[PDB]
């Protein structure tokens, strides 16, 4: 005799408008741990036009009664931030459509190479396992024909769209990014609902599909897809270097000499220990052997400084 | 004397002593937490992952396209993930029915 199933797909949640930048994770999770049928919180991404202000949503179980959760939760403020959540409804159309154009031969031919593409990069960026699926990816991609026997002599195809929906689903059920919509859903796993939206195939266009124009679709959404293979952007040797780039061994010369104080004739006391020592020599040996601790977070920030200032595409104010 | 340089970096470095502290911009920059933050991302994507290989040795896309004649077995497709996605057996997937 077994269990009772559990629909675990089903989930209410709350949702936090604003959140102050300042309000870690783990206030938002200890905060509201307390109730019961507790699952998760999600935040998205900080947007500068509002001072670098969040978007938050606390995941709960089914069970729970999310109306009187959301009252308890309505005039509590977390540092000095009011969350002043609300229920968050479930996902009311979860496939959408898209234009019919999309299950033509020549453009699911395309989207094949496309998201073969979108694919091979990915699995190298996040760095899982090969694929199995691109196994002999490029053969579906080169053309078959009959030419000889026409010289001599003188739409829907389901193959290729069986091929295509394999890399489509894998895109985003593994890596959340949804094909024909050209867009990634970072914090899905986070998120209420852990596999939402999802974007499909148009039903059929009612005309001809003109000769030059399934060209222009693929030149249009190519140029949709070209942001989300976007390797992080970096400044040049010499623009590093006027904005200030820190070395770090330099910056930890600087460390020791600002923590090798002269109390002193013969007497030189480092705050760090508190230990009187008879030359500057002997302090620098007390700094490297003893306080390995500290040398490594002073490199610690010089590469979390250098790792911001690096950045080309830079969180600043608009 | 460039003013621009001045301002731009003054700005940046204002920015990164204002912002310090902050956990969303240490998760971005900081080496202890992006590497912490790495690892706890690529863990979430190796489980979605074997959900994704479960769905497809089961066959729930054995006759599933992306089309929306077929939009009422996506949307139980994708439920039937979100579950996998949880730590739910074979068992559990029977609500759906």
């Amino acid at each position: 005799l077994e269990c009772k199933p559990r629909p675990l797909h089903k989930t209410c949640s709350l949702f936090m408008r604003n959140i102050a930048p300042n309000i870690s994770r783990a206030e938002i999770i200890s905060l509201c741990k307390r109730y019961p049928g507790f699952m998760r919180v999600a935040l998205s991404e900080p947007q500068p036009e509002r001072r670098f202000f969040r978007r938050g949503w606390v995941t709960f179980d089914r069970s729970v009664n999310i109306k009187e959760i959301c009252w308890n939760l309505q005039n509590i403020r977390l540092r000095e931030c009011e969350l002043s959540p609300g229920v968050n409804r479930d996902l009311t159309r979860r496939v959408r459509n898209i234009n019919g154009i999309t299950q033509h031969k020549q453009i699911v031919r395309n989207d094949i190479k496309l998201a073969a593409k979108l694919i091979h990069t990915l699995d190298d960026r996040t760095q899982l396992w090969q694929n199995p699926i691109l196994k002999n990816i490029t053969d579906y991609l080169i053309e078959e024909v009959s030419a000889e026997e026409e010289e001599l002599l003188g739409e829907r195809d389901e193959k290729l769209i069986k091929v295509l929906d394999k890399l489509l689903l894998y895109l985003r059920i593994v890596h959340s990014l949804d094909y024909y919509n050209t867009c990634e859903y970072p914090n899905e796993d986070e998120m209420p609902n852990r596999c939402g939206i999802i974007h499909v195939r148009g039903p059929m266009p009612p005309n001809r599909i003109s000769h030059g124009e399934v060209l222009e679709w693929q030149k249009t959404f190519e140029e949709k897809l070209t942001p989300l293979l976007s390797v992080r952007e970096s400044l040049s040797e010499e623009e590093a270097q006027k904005m200030g780039r820190k070395d770090p061994e330099q910056e930890v010369e600087k460390f020791v000499t600002s923590n090798t104080q002269e109390l002193g004739k013969d007497k030189w006391l480092c705050p760090l220990s508190g230990k009187k020592f008879k030359g500057p020599e002997f302090v620098r040996k007390h700094i490297f052997n003893k306080h390995a601790e500290k040398i490594e977070e002073v490199k610690k920030e010089v590469a979390f400084f250098n790792n911001f200032l690096t950045d080309a595409k830079r969180p600043a104010l608009p | 004397n460039d003013y621009k340089l001045d301002f731009r970096r003054q700005q940046m470095q204002d920015f990164f002593l204002a912002h310090k502290d902050e956990e969303w911009f240490r998760s971005k920059y900081h080496p202890d937490e992006v590497g912490k933050r790495r690892q706890e991302a690529r863990g979430a994507l190796q489980n979605r992952l074997r959900v994704f290989l479960s769905l497809m040795e089961t066959g729930w896309f054995d006759n599933l396209l992306l089309d929306i004649d077929k939009a009422d077995a996506i949307v139980k497709m994708l439920d039937a993930a979100v579950i996998k996605m949880e730590g739910g057996t074979e068992n559990d997937l029977r609500i759906l029915e």
